[PDB]
């Protein structure tokens, strides 16, 4: 990882600020509110006449 | 890159082409660390007894 960050196949002697080449997948997530208003298709397609 | 696109992967994939450019700023920040310590050294270690 120091190799890649400085660029070279060899580093000197000394305490290296290293970048961050470590990866991970990671998860997806999404969230809503509640539905509870629904819609009144019951007066539409269930209606008595 | 964790100031710049930060965790956002798709754009730090198009931030590698710049690659140098955070190379001379962390490279200029490290150059100033070190020499605070230069300062404080010259300053007070006057004698080694
Ligand atoms: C009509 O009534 C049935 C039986 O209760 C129900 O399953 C159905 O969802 C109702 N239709 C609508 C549009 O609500």
């Amino acid at each position: 990882e120091t190799k890649c960050t400085l660029k070279s196949f060899t580093v000197e002697k000394g305490i290296y600020q290293t970048s961050n080449f470590r990866v991970q997948p990671t998860e997806s997530i999404v969230r809503f509110p509640n539905i509870t208003n629904l819609c009144p298709f019951d007066e539409v397609f269930n209606a008595t006449r | 890159t964790m100031y710049i696109c930060g965790d956002s992967t798709e754009c730090s994939n198009l931030l590698l082409q710049y690659g140098s450019f955070c190379t001379q700023l962390k490279r200029a920040l490290t150059g100033i660390a070190v020499e605070q310590d230069k300062n404080t050294q010259e300053v007070f270690a006057q004698v080694k007894q």
